[PDB]
């Protein structure tokens, strides 16, 4: 309430390790606030340049996100007080006053904040993809891609020779979900530790933490009529053909 | 430098010459493990050492790793070494760590060494070609005929205010996908014939190198096929236990049909599981509708070939040219290439390279080092596919036919369990398999057969027309070692794909991206097929691995 600044960042690292509550949160009331704070400061218009502005700040790049979550870093220690504060809370709720934690805890903990994180990374693309009136990418997304396919084939050659773009992050941050969920089906394990429980919702289709309900909940209601064909493309990538 | 097609008698008496100056062995042939044409046209080029005293000698190499290691063993003595199959597409100067002064030791420049290069692979490497003497490929023509753009563009070795992007033009080179343009086997025998040593035999390893083309290079074999049959048509001396008799017959497209039966050479097809799509319900009905429309009954069409009536058996031509076509599987019908020994039962030269496959692949049926139990399992199969073009060695080609038919049987059980649990999922740039144990013959352990269930997941999926041009990521877990096979494929051209307006895939090198972020990963054993594919690594480390794949020529 402070700073505006200061209160996305309250209210999005809120969002991100307050597990139990819904990102439909975040979308349906901190971001509308944030989208009415901008509002006043700036005016009924150019208030967007700077409400953009203020999301671009909270955007991660790909390779920032790998970083972020690599080696279990996000249990890690933030710079900011605001920031460092929920990751010590969620410390306590799920690894600290979780009796008879396995190794599998901590692990289990990151799986879960990172694949909760990719969704509320896309959440703030969607955004700005909006903003920025770049949902016709998502029609022939496939057909578009094709030269800067023949770009990044170009540059896989660049290394062993001489001897900004928010819908292809939103495409990198879907198969890096997909990634995820493949890989937690595939390892087998064929209420409980309240972060297991937690885990659990990434595969199921019931909750808002699966790829299914993260549609169902959260893109379709809040999404639809604002992106859509961002929210057509991000199903047909989900579901797959 | 390279050889045009006149010059490959000049350079094959520049062999015989510096390989005889001395009794002792001092030429070298180092044949690409896994691969047939080479095999063949190896063994096309001993046996002219062999029915002419020169003494040779045959080293498999698997990959580049085994390629820079058996070269830093090479004896001094040895003046003549041979890269079949490979060493094509890198700069072996380069590679191999060749000082070209080092060699130095009348007329031109003459070193103590000439390594020579038949690779039917592209693009042809630049330096190999126009920059070095030392290295001496055995070109198609490709060079003359289409690399004048390059070659200017190399040329510009300036050293020393204006700008070149001769650079952008070699980056668009590098770029194309490596693909296979000619059978080495065909120009050995090429060769053969500009010397006049042309036994029925060389034209029957000939046939054997060129047909093994059709399996992925389909086009390649159609356009030297003409010239084969010329071959046959023309040798027509109208006995002997050993007398060794080719002919023109009707050589389907089905799997080992006269080793089974007419019903498994359809179901088990590749092409006809991909018109079809026999690992579902629906799709086996329609075999069985093909087979009714047919006239011909489902228990005489699974009798064994040798127990099923004559009587169907000169009707299946006929048979095969009426029913076909309607669905879609008209490539079935193929003439090819038979050979008997004196008068035992005929071998076709498709059914002969099915059984070298499984022998390359499955012949004999502490991580560290464990690489090595691979290796030596990797060059006796390789020896015994050697062995297997030995005419009176009949109880080896035999055996594989039998591992060719269980191989084959045992990815198809695999991959209709993958295709009917929808397990291959869809990424930007690649398609992503994570198998789980997987009942059946080996866990892959064996690494050859999880690439060869990719290239069955690649034929025999539908997978719509957008998608089948993405490579194919394979990830098999060994939960006894807790650890993940991973193998990447880029779809090749076999007999039965489309292949008219069709085409490249845009990133179609693919593999230089695999290869790149495998020597970035902890791998716990590293395998190096020519085309960079297979590693083992712990099962925490799959995660990062396919991430960092999907950022693949980004930044």
């Amino acid at each position: 309430y402070s700073d505006p600044k200061e209160y996305i960042e309250s209210k999005y690292y809120d969002a991100l390790f307050s597990i139990h509550t819904p990102l439909a949160y975040f979308v349906k009331s901190n971001l509308v606030r944030l989208k009415n704070t901008c509002r006043t400061k700036y005016g009924s218009d150019s208030y967007k340049i700077a409400y953009q502005a203020m999301l671009q700040k909270f955007l991660l790049s790909i390779v920032q996100f790998k970083d972020r979550h690599d080696n279990r870093l996000l249990l890690e220690p933030f710079s900011s007080p605001i920031a460092d504060e929920k990751r010590k809370n969620c410390l306590t709720k799920f690894v600290i006053q979780d009796e008879n934690k396995n190794s599998s805890t901590i692990a289990d903990l990151c799986v879960v904040l990172k694949s909760r994180e990719i969704k509320l990374q896309i959440l703030l693309l969607l955004e700005i993809i909006g903003l920025n009136d770049l949902d016709w990418n998502f029609r022939d997304f496939e057909k578009k891609y094709k030269l800067k396919l023949k770009k990044r084939s170009l540059n896989l050659t660049k290394k062993g020779l001489v001897r900004l773009d928010y819908c292809e992050q939103l495409d990198l941050y879907l198969d890096r979900a997909c990634i995820l969920d493949i890989l937690l089906s595939s390892e087998t394990p064929n209420s409980n530790g309240t972060i297991q429980e937690h885990k659990k919702n990434i595969l199921d289709k019931s909750k808002e933490a699966s790829l299914v309900g993260f549609i169902n909940y959260v893109l379709i209601p809040y999404f639809n009529k604002k992106v859509p064909h961002a929210v057509e493309f991000i199903i047909q990538k989900l579901k797959g053909p | 430098m390279y050889y045009g097609i006149s010059q490959f008698s000049e350079a094959y008496n520049k062999i015989l010459r510096n390989s005889s100056s001395h009794s002792s062995c001092q030429l070298v042939i180092f044949v690409s493990c896994l691969n047939i044409d080479a095999l063949c046209a190896t063994k096309m080029l001993s046996l002219l050492f062999k029915k002419q005293l020169v003494q040779s000698q045959i080293v498999p190499i698997f990959g580049y790793s085994e390629l820079r290691r058996h070269y830093s063993q090479l004896d001094d003595n040895i003046n003549s070494l041979l890269l079949v199959g490979f060493g094509g597409v890198i700069d072996l100067e380069a590679f191999l760590e060749i000082d070209p002064q080092e060699y130095v030791i009348s007329g031109e420049q003459s070193f103590r060494r000439d390594i020579y290069v038949l690779d039917a692979h592209r693009p042809w490497n630049l330096d190999n070609i126009f920059g070095s003497q030392i290295i001496q490929c055995f070109d198609d023509g490709t060079v003359d005929d289409t690399l004048g753009e390059q070659k200017e563009a190399y040329y510009k070795l300036l050293e020393l205010k204006q700008i070149h992007e001769y650079e952008g033009v070699l980056e668009e080179y590098y770029s194309q996908g490596t693909t296979v343009v000619n059978s080495i086997s065909a120009q050995i025998y090429s060769l053969l014939s500009a010397i006049g040593e042309t036994n029925l035999s060389n034209l029957w390893l000939n046939i054997l190198g060129t047909t093994s083309l059709d399996i992925a290079y389909a086009q390649v074999y159609n356009r030297l096929y003409p010239l084969l049959q010329d071959e046959v048509k023309r040798l027509t001396p109208s006995k002997t236990p050993d007398t060794l008799t080719l002919n023109i017959q009707p050589d389907y497209y089905l799997f080992l049909l006269r080793h089974s039966s007419l019903y498994d050479s359809f179901y088990y097809s590749n092409y006809v599981n991909a018109k079809l799509s026999l690992w579902n319900e629906n799709g086996k009905k329609r075999l069985h509708k093909m087979f009714a429309r047919m006239g011909i009954p489902l228990s005489t069409a699974q009798e064994t070939w040798l127990y099923m009536d004559h009587s169907i058996k000169r009707e299946l031509g006929i048979i095969f040219d009426k029913n076909l076509d309607r669905y879609g599987l008209q490539d079935i019908i193929r003439d090819g290439f038979v050979r008997t020994l004196g008068y035992r039962g005929s071998i076709s030269a498709s059914e002969f390279v099915e059984a070298l496959t499984a022998l390359l692949e499955v012949g004999n049926s502490n991580s560290a080092q464990k690489l090595t139990n691979l290796r030596k399992r990797w060059v006796s199969n390789f020896w015994l596919s050697w062995d297997a073009l030995d005419d009176r060695k009949v109880e080896l080609l035999n055996r594989g036919i039998q591992l060719a038919q269980d191989l084959q049987r045992a990815i198809f059980n695999t991959g209709v369990a993958i295709l009917e649990k929808k397990l291959i999922k869809h990424l930007r740039i690649y398609r992503l398999c994570v198998l789980q144990d997987g009942p059946d013959l080996d866990l892959y352990r064996n690494p050859l057969t999880l690439l060869r269930l990719g290239n069955w997941l690649i034929e025999c999926c539908a997978e719509s027309e957008d998608k089948q041009l993405l490579p194919m990521v394979l990830a098999s877990i060994d939960e006894n070692t807790d650890t993940y096979l991973v193998a990447g494929l880029t779809p090749r051209y076999p007999r039965g794909l489309d292949t008219i307006h069709t085409k490249k895939p845009i990133l179609n090198n693919f593999s230089m991206a695999f290869q790149q972020i495998t020597a970035e990963t902890d791998a716990k054993v590293r395998i190096d097929n020519f085309e960079s594919s297979i590693i083992e690594i712990r099962r925490e480390d799959l995660s990062p691995f396919l991430e960092k794949l999907t950022l693949s020529g980004l930044l």
